[PDB]
């Protein structure tokens, strides 16, 4: 209750911005390259793997990369601490609405719902902001193939290709010269996030092990969500590695 | 509902029949009743059955932890305050009646819980439907501190008597010995309903069926 | 007792209800619209209890207008329906029940046309027809003989007028005028309001 | 229970459902309830089955005692008033009995009605049990009292089955049953279900 | 206050083969959780050819057969016969009736041969309405004797399937098998089997062995 | 809970927190709006970068009913929240009245709720500033913005964001009664008063217009180009 | 009630930063998990013979297939084990099974977290190393304050603990049965830990197909023979 | 009762390396009926379907919360969940409520995920599970779909004679129910396929 | 209790007796049932007379907070919705207040009902009390919307006295308001005997 212990995170800088919320984005800033790409075919979603070690397990699924419901999946990046609660959270809205409304959730409502919940805790509540981006793909009724991106401050929106973490405006600048909208599939978008992982990454010897990839289209009426095992992906390296040099 | 117990010199046992059933009908013949709560001290549950399931979940829960927190063995006395506080905390809205037995530090003990929330130590009781059936029995030919042999041949007529006196009473016997030196579970221990078997049999040949719509999906 | 009827054509739904509105032994408004508009193409029978017809299907109207405003669209018929049935069930066990019989009548681009039927304990279950009230035993009987998913509109209207004629002669309230509309592809269009000189 | 009778010009024509159940389960399905008083006079059931099987009896037996007095064949308007004044004395006692009297007289193929408190009505088109209102729709829709013979099969076919199909207390199956002037005579006796498969085709 | 009824349990089953016809019922009497005995049978024989089942209410059931078989007195010492099986049905309905306002709480089911050497099913209602039909059950397990025989005796919902009519071979093992099943699921129904076949040579009495739970 | 005062006074009077919750409104992107006669006009810059953001999910042209429409400048986070509750708060009025929304009862929430979340314990001022347009009845329109210090003001032209000052001198000075008198004059004014603030602009600029009993109209980037075609 | 923990202008948490240095510095603590079973070999030291080594064990069960181990403050690791053992029951009271250690990591981290945002508490100052039994499969897991849980076949925690790693690195690889399983966890404990070693001076215990299980004095001092 | 206003069927028996479970179509509210396409059976997922009968405004309410705590669940789990793990949650969410409690007899039947095993069960307004190794039923009419599957059962049956089994305790049992009929729809989980079927049934 | 109210071309006419009784004691014969809200907007009482002085005022209350915020006289439309709300909530409890609004706005001179349950009505002709079924058919005999300003009186009038005639609850004098454009106004106040004596010759 002393009032010096109190650092009163809703005063406004003098030029009209957010303390706790600049130094969420820093945060995320230092997290692993994460990106997805919007496709006609399909959304592909790809991102690396910064914890590499020969005692490792990995035994789960993905890293970064969650499943939200049966037509929507996101990635993370940021504090892996607070992507615990909103991975719970976003399924949990994302349920709620199966309550109601008993039908998948559309892209948009999903990431509006969230985002009303990370402005209300840096407008009250004295509690601090959440450190996470997340990324969302999936599929809708009336949209069709969907790509979105969020920030902590709660702010979103739509997007056909981006990146979030580290090397992020390396991979941005990549997608406004190689993506070609409205031409380019899923096959050949896959062959082009290869293309973007490899050179962004200024760490050598890409392998099955230390990235990721996951596809999610939809396929006689259901949606299809899988991850590449090591194998493909090593099938893709292989691929990759022919184009490159 | 036959439930009963008894304590002989080396330790006590726990008796129960194999069936339930819903106020019409028999759910389950095989279905079992007594439940685990520490290695040495085992309940059975009567009256309602999901009352007396949910509350040996809780009790049994309580009691994993005081085992894990204490690490020495759980005291039997401690059983029953928990399971009527429960009772006490809902005015007796729960319906479960519950019997606790076994062995500790001090010695074979077995008590006895009333739905309402009253408990009694005793040597020997019975509870459920059938608990005068068991109770007049194990009245009758019980001896203070009997042979381990003797008083297996006692309980297993007690609960025979309390199904054969009961309609809600059938089935296999499930008996659990628990003895200083440890416990041992005997599932099915007696059987007095020799006809199991039948006089016929039902066999239906392929395309017997009146199927109008049809469809497959391969997994 | 308030009446309710609906049709689903192949292209088309086409429900009817009736505009009397009694109390006591008197029928204070003849002319009373029983039908509200959740949507462009959705339309919305509400009968029951006086106090809660109107109530509680106000409270529907705004709130299938809260979701087509947040998201820029409406919802669509299996949506609606869905959404309904939870906001009736959320107050059956409160200290206010809500007695009402629904019928949900909405069109859409993909499915087409789409009828629910919900009675006062919220259950939904979809049906090409379905009636409220007790004339619903004098009615929904003559459907079962000539209703068929191929039925042209035209002659739906006068089979309609038939099962409503029957309200006239068996059924004992008076119930003279009966409002009727339909729902397609080219939105709500108004009917001659059912006369009796 | 859903039971009709309508009369038309070539007599009338009674319909009725085969089912009577206590509670949710089906007591028997092949009830026939249609009652036979005499040659040319036809009865029903409703409500309790007992108590019609009593008073139904006993109206055959004031119908006999009638015809073995003075042999003029006892008219349907004097049959439904007796059966109407025996129920006015146990009136409040419990007794429910519905039912409908059907037969040809010097006046016509006349129907009447008696209800468990003794209303006695007349009309063309009676029906009574739980689908009653059920049975009044399809009945009413498409009859004129110039219906030939087999365009009232007809009527009367799809008005059982059609009724029955929205009730849980009616079912079985559809026996109809023709009056002329010589008598009454058995038509045809058809489940309804096996009627439904022709009418969804 | 006073209770004039209470649920005695029970089942009766009863089934009209082609010249013969089978009526059986279990030994067990319970009111309440308790039994009282293990032997009571149900099973009374009026005639010959009549064998008439009870279940319900144990007070009515004796009350009722001792006035039962008190008419059946009256008719054969008036008419100098025995009654048909379908003469002692349409009897207590009437009988069922006289107590309208206060009716008797009882089960009936008759069965036996007709003058034409038919098996003659007769189920009967507190009420006294009653029906002519192949099979009928009764008591607490009514509900669950009746599908069975509806698919094994009756050969309904099976499509191209060879129809044979009711063998008096076959027709005791499903009776005696049915209540093997009944007694499992039936707390009111076990302990012993009494089965009483009627034909045209005469009554034929069998034992049978159930659970004792 | 967190319970303690936010919002304090100075020696001035003034409220600091106040004053740089309106700094973060200045900072917001240029919105402006126009009353016509029977239609009103409004209109945003986007800030669109190569093709990849979707159009779908960056307008912030919104409508509160049929009758009313609205747009903002601010923190896209906090116009989202204001929204909303308007909207709910606005049809919660048809709950209670059969007539429409008029333009100024909606408006006098709104700020309301400006007016409280600034001075409420633990909470925070919005930094947003937005215009509420619409039709009352006879179909006279009306134009009012709130302040994130809670306090709203009619206006006949109005603009907000960056430059939102410049504009106002175009409108000012531009603004007679021969102005807005026709639907041709209204659209070209609006057009025309975002034309000085035009940095890199083509198709970015966002359009929207209102007649009468009409709902809420986007114009297509193609007639923009048409109507920026002329501009002698 | 305001959150003491906050960002810094790098964008670390700054409370929670000075949380792992202070399990760095705690006691070395070493485990493996190898075959059909995983060791945990950790260090009670006292420090002198008054103190009693049967009134307080670090190591301590969750359960009959699950045990844990720790490297940090004493007080906080109570706490961690009275609320990650009501986590075991009321997970028994809903789901009547024995909880898998994923799932059981997964929410008792959870409980790291919220005192990274709720006001008026400190971090927990404990990192947890959880063992867990689950259909045939052994596992080891590592949580520490900040929330985040991971996965490893054999690690160490404590003063010295990077060594600890590195020793394992070189030494252990795949294809070690549970008696060389720990064999190998005493000799990378005999280079973190200093002076003579005795039974006492270590708490090992394991966990196989019977249960997580802890090691008697007795059976110690015959793996103290090499 | 309150079990009696919507009645329905629900029955599930067990086989020997599969399992079928059985549910009418009818939906009727007392004497009216409503519709004949009403679904008793909806999906836990591969190989996991559940019944559910009563009140229908609990078996649709309950669905929703049962369907809220399996993608929660699955979501969390990287595993399928097991028919005996979902018994157990039915048991908490019915009993939660024992003060208000929900009117619905929910039937679960599956296959065990680890190879072949069939797992059946049923559970009580009381929410009481109960683990069979023979078959469950439950509704209104349930003292007549035991007599059915009582005799026909057997201790291995495969889909062959397992189908012909249930189906005709379905279209035996459910004629004799007033509140029930109007259509049987059979699922057959097998451990490499699963088969839907709707029978022929009379409308009645 | 005798209250009635209907619009026609010159606007609403309200007419209602006086008398108030209690059992078999009448309480007051000059009780005045017109409940005075705003100089153009009037209001009425049915039932229990508190419940209807306590809520009215509540509504005055409204009606008057809403002139003194937006100043745009609040339409006898939205008067009639925000006193149905109130009657809602508590709903149940044994509030009892029947009543009508009248007044003109910029639509015309509306006439509104509200019950006790909360149902809202719109129409040309409403009347509700104890004696509301004997006002109905006086009423509707001779009325059109384009009665005049002095025939519409001689309607109000025997509307009233004949009704009341026929009424153990109804009586006292005849208290008749017209509405108008700017305001209702006070047209007469008569004994109901002393109109009975000029109609009876």
């Amino acid at each position: 209750m002393s009032r010096r212990y109190d650092s009163r995170t809703t005063i406004f800088s003098p030029e009209g911005r957010l303390y706790q919320v600049e130094y969420a984005m820093e945060a995320i800033g230092h997290a692993g390259t994460c990106l997805g790409i919007l496709a006609n075919d399909g959304v592909l979603l790809a991102a690396e793997r910064r914890n590499i070690h020969k005692l490792l397990d990995e035994v789960f699924f993905s890293e970064k990369i969650y499943k939200l419901n049966e037509d929507m999946a996101c990635s993370v990046a940021g504090i892996t601490s607070d992507a615990n609660v909103l991975t719970n959270e976003l399924r949990l809205i994302a349920q709620r609405y199966l309550l109601q409304y008993q039908e998948p959730i559309p892209c948009e409502q999903l990431v509006t719902a969230l985002c009303d919940i990370k402005q209300a805790y840096t407008q009250f509540g004295g509690k601090r902001p959440f450190g996470v981006s997340l990324l969302y793909i999936g599929w809708d009724k009336h949209y069709g193939f969907q790509l979105y991106q969020s920030d902590p401050s709660g702010n979103y929106g739509g997007w056909k290709a981006t990146c979030i973490g580290n090397n992020s405006a390396a991979a941005v600048s990549m997608l406004k010269q190689d993506y070609k909208e409205g031409e380019m599939t899923l096959k050949s978008a896959l062959a082009l996030a290869i293309k973007v992982l490899n050179k962004t990454m200024d760490v050598s010897k890409l392998s099955a092990e230390k990235v990721e990839i996951a596809t999610l289209t939809r396929e006689n009426g259901k949606t299809v969500i899988r991850v590449l095992k090591q194998k493909e992906v090593e099938q893709l390296i292989k691929k990759h590695e022919e184009e490159e040099a | 509902t036959t439930i009963a117990g008894l304590v002989f010199q080396d330790g006590v046992i726990l008796g129960a029949d194999t069936r339930a059933t819903n106020d019409s009908v028999v759910a389950d013949k095989i279905c079992e009743k007594i439940h685990f709560i520490a290695p040495k001290i085992y309940c059975c549950g009567a009256g309602v059955a999901a009352d007396a399931e949910m509350t040996t979940r809780m009790a049994a829960s309580n009691m994993e932890l005081h085992a894990l927190s204490t690490g020495r063995e759980c005291r039997v006395a401690t059983v029953t305050r928990m399971l009527r506080q429960t009772l006490f905390r809902y005015q007796g809205y729960v319906g479960a009646s519950l019997i606790v037995g076994g062995v500790d530090f001090t010695g074979p003990q077995l008590y006895s819980v009333h739905p309402h929330g009253s408990y009694s130590r005793l040597p020997f009781t019975a509870l459920g439907s059938g608990q005068d059936a068991a109770i007049a029995v194990l009245e009758d030919r019980f001896q203070p501190n009997m042979t381990l042999e003797a008083a297996q041949e006692l309980l297993v007529e007690a609960i025979t008597a309390g199904i054969l006196g009961d309609l809600g009473s059938g089935g296999n016997v499930d008996a659990c010995v628990i003895t200083a030196a440890g416990a041992k579970m005997l599932r099915a221990l007696s059987s007095p309903t020799k006809p199991i078997e039948r006089s016929s049999q039902y066999r239906f040949a392929p395309g017997t069926t009146p199927v109008l719509s049809q469809t497959v999906v391969p997994l | 007792m308030e009446y309710l009827i609906g049709i689903q054509g192949p292209d088309y739904v086409l429900v009817a209800s009736d505009r009397v509105a009694a109390s006591n032994i008197v029928q204070m408004k003849d002319d009373h619209d029983k039908m509200f508009k959740m949507s462009e193409k959705i339309l919305l029978l509400c009968v029951g209890e006086a106090g809660d017809t109107v109530q509680f299907a106000e409270y529907i109207q705004k709130n299938v207008q809260l979701y087509k405003m947040r998201n820029g669209y409406e919802l669509s018929p299996t949506a609606a329906a869905n959404f309904t049935r939870r906001n009736l069930a959320d107050y059956l066990r409160s200290r206010t029940p809500y007695h009402v019989n629904l019928l949900l009548a909405g069109y859409d681009e993909h499915e087409g046309p789409a009828l629910y039927y919900m009675d006062y304990l919220a259950a939904l279950a979809k049906a090409p027809f379905a009636a409220h009230g007790y004339g619903a035993f004098l009615t929904l009987s003559i459907l079962d003989r000539y209703y068929t998913p191929t039925i042209s509109r035209e002659k739906a209207v006068e089979l309609l007028r038939k099962c409503l004629e029957e309200l006239q002669k068996r059924f004992i309230l008076n119930l003279p005028t009966f409002s009727v509309r339909i729902i397609d592809r080219n939105g709500i269009h108004d009917l001659d309001n059912i006369s009796f000189p | 229970t859903t039971t009709l009778a309508f009369k038309f010009q070539h007599g009338v024509i009674v319909a009725v459902d085969s089912r009577a159940s206590a509670g949710n389960y089906i007591a028997t399905l092949k009830v026939n309830k249609v009652i036979e008083i005499n040659p040319y006079l036809l009865g029903t059931m409703s409500g309790c089955a007992a108590d019609c099987l009593y008073w139904e009896r006993l109206l055959a037996k004031e119908c006999r005692l009638y015809y073995l007095r003075n042999g003029e064949r006892i008219s349907v308007s004097a049959a439904s008033k007796l059966l109407s004044n025996m129920m006015c004395q146990y009136r409040g006692m419990g007794l429910s009995m519905g039912s409908m009297i059907c037969g040809w007289d010097k006046k016509g193929p006349g129907l009447y009605y008696v209800d468990e408190n003794g209303t006695r009505l007349s009309g063309n088109m009676f029906s009574t049990g739980s689908g009653n209102s059920h049975a009044y729709g399809v009945m009413d829709s498409g009859y004129r009292p110039d219906l030939s013979i087999e365009e009232a099969y007809d009527l009367g076919r799809r008005a059982i089955v059609h009724a029955t199909h929205r009730d849980s207390y009616s079912g079985g199956v559809v026996n109809m049953y023709h009056m002329k002037e010589d008598g009454w005579v058995k038509v045809e006796s058809t489940d309804v279900s096996d009627l439904m498969h022709q009418y969804r085709e | 206050r006073f209770s004039p009824y209470a649920f005695n349990g029970g089942t009766v089953l009863a089934i009209a083969g082609e010249d013969f016809s089978i009526v059986a019922s279990d030994t067990r009497l319970s009111e309440g959780f308790s039994i009282h005995t293990r032997d009571s049978p149900k099973c009374y024989k009026l005639t010959d050819k009549t064998v008439i089942g009870c279940s319900g209410f144990h007070g009515d059931c004796l009350t009722l057969t001792k006035i039962i078989e008190a008419r059946l007195k009256m008719y054969k010492h008036s008419n100098n016969k025995a009654m048909t099986t379908g003469a002692i049905a349409a009897m207590l309905s009437t009988i069922l009736y006289s107590r309208r306002f206060f009716p008797y709480y009882v089960y009936n089911i008759i069965g036996g041969l007709d003058e034409e050497g038919k098996g003659a099913v007769y189920s009967f209602d507190p009420v006294g309405s009653y029906q002519r039909d192949s099979f009928k059950a009764g008591g607490s397990a009514s509900a669950m004797l009746q599908p069975l025989l509806d698919n094994q005796v009756g050969f309904k919902n099976m499509q191209n399937v060879e129809h044979v009519p009711l063998s008096l071979d076959r027709a005791m093992r499903l009776v005696k098998d049915v209540f093997i099943s009944a007694a499992e699921r039936d707390v009111y129904t076990g302990d012993a089997l009494k089965v009483c076949i009627v034909t045209k040579e005469g009554i034929r009495g069998e034992t049978v062995p159930l659970r004792k739970d | 809970s967190y319970d303690r005062a936010i919002t304090v006074f100075s020696p001035d009077g003034h409220l600091f927190q106040v004053e740089y919750a309106q700094e973060a409104v200045k900072k917001g992107s240029t919105a402006v709006g126009v009353r016509g006669k029977d239609i009103v006009v409004l209109g945003v810059e986007k800030k669109s970068v190569a093709k990849l953001q979707d159009e779908r999910t960056v307008r912030k042209i919104c409508a509160l009913d049929d009758n009313v429409c609205m747009a903002f400048a601010g923190l896209t986070a906090d116009a989202r929240i204001v929204i909303n509750r308007a909207r709910v708060e606005c049809q919660s009025h048809r709950l209670t009245v059969e007539d429409p929304v008029t333009v100024e009862y909606i408006t006098r929430y709104i700020a309301s709720l400006k007016q409280r979340y600034t001075q409420s314990n633990g909470r925070r001022p919005f930094g947003i500033s937005a215009l509420i347009v619409g039709f009352d009845f006879d179909g006279t329109p009306r134009l009012y913005q709130t302040d994130p210090s809670g306090t709203y003001h009619a206006w006949k032209a109005n603009a907000i964001g960056r430059g939102a000052k410049s504009v106002r001198e175009f409108l000012e000075k531009n603004y007679t009664d021969e102005a807005i008198e026709t639907d041709d004059l209204t659209i070209k004014l609006v057009i025309k008063a975002l034309l000085e603030v035009v940095q890199s602009g083509g198709k970015n600029i966002e359009l929207a217009v209102m007649r009468r009993d009409q709902p809420l109209k986007i114009l297509n980037p193609e007639e923009i180009e048409k109507y920026v075609a002329e501009i002698e | 009630s305001f959150s003491l923990t906050t960002f810094s202008p790098s964008g670390k948490l700054v409370q929670i930063e000075y949380a792992l240095a202070a399990v760095a510095g705690g006691a070395p603590s070493v485990g493996i998990k190898a075959a059909n079973g995983v060791v945990l070999a950790t260090e009670k030291k006292q420090k002198s013979i008054l103190y009693d080594e049967r009134s307080v064990h670090k190591v301590e069960p969750i359960t009959k297939h699950i045990g844990l181990v720790y490297s940090g403050m004493g007080p906080d690791y109570r706490v961690l084990v009275h609320r990650a053992r009501k986590l075991a029951q009321q997970y028994y009271l809903v789901y009547q099974e024995p909880i898998p250690t994923a799932q059981l990591v997964q929410r008792v981290a959870s409980v790291m977290q919220e005192y990274t945002q709720s006001g008026g508490v400190r971090p927990f100052g404990v990192s947890l190393l959880i063992c867990g039994w689950n259909e045939g499969r052994p596992y080891l897991f590592q949580s520490d304050p900040s929330g985040a849980y991971f996965a490893w076949k054999a690690t160490a925690m404590g003063k010295n603990y990077v060594n600890g790693k590195t020793f394992l690195e070189k030494r252990y690889n795949e294809d070690l049965e549970l008696e060389d399983a720990i064999h190998t966890a005493i000799l990378t404990l005999k280079e973190s830990f200093e002076g003579q070693m005795t039974e006492d001076n270590i708490e090992v215990g394991i966990c196989n197909e019977a249960g997580f299980r802890r090691l008697t004095p007795t059976e110690v001092k015959d793996y103290l023979a090499a | 009762s309150i079990m009696s206003y919507n009645g329905g069927a629900v029955m599930a028996m067990k086989g020997k390396n599969c399992v079928a479970i059985a549910a009418d179509r009818r939906f009727g509210i007392q004497a009216q009926m409503v519709t004949t396409d009403f679904q008793k059976i909806f999906p836990m997922g591969d190989r996991l379907y559940i019944g559910l009968a009563g009140l229908a405004t609990d078996v649709q309410t309950v669905a929703q919360r049962l369907k809220f705590r399996l993608n929660l669940y699955e979501l969390k789990e990287g595993r399928q969940i097991k028919p005996y793990t979902l018994m157990s949650m039915v048991a908490n969410l019915l009993y939660e409520k024992r003060f208000g409690p929900y009117y619905t007899e929910p039937v679960i039947a599956g296959l065990d995920p680890k190879t072949f095993k069939p797992f059946i069960c049923s559970l009580d307004l009381i929410g009481c599970p109960m683990v069979t190794d023979d078959f469950v039923v439950s509704g209104t009419c349930t003292e007549q779909m035991y007599g059915m599957c009582e005799s026909l059962w057997e201790p291995n049956m495969d889909p062959e004679h397992l189908f012909e089994t249930i189906s005709q305790a379905m279209l035996n049992a459910v004629d004799r129910d007033a509140v029930s009929g109007m259509g049987v729809i059979v699922h057959i989980i097998e451990k490499d396929k699963i088969t839907t079927r709707t029978l022929k049934a009379r409308m009645d």
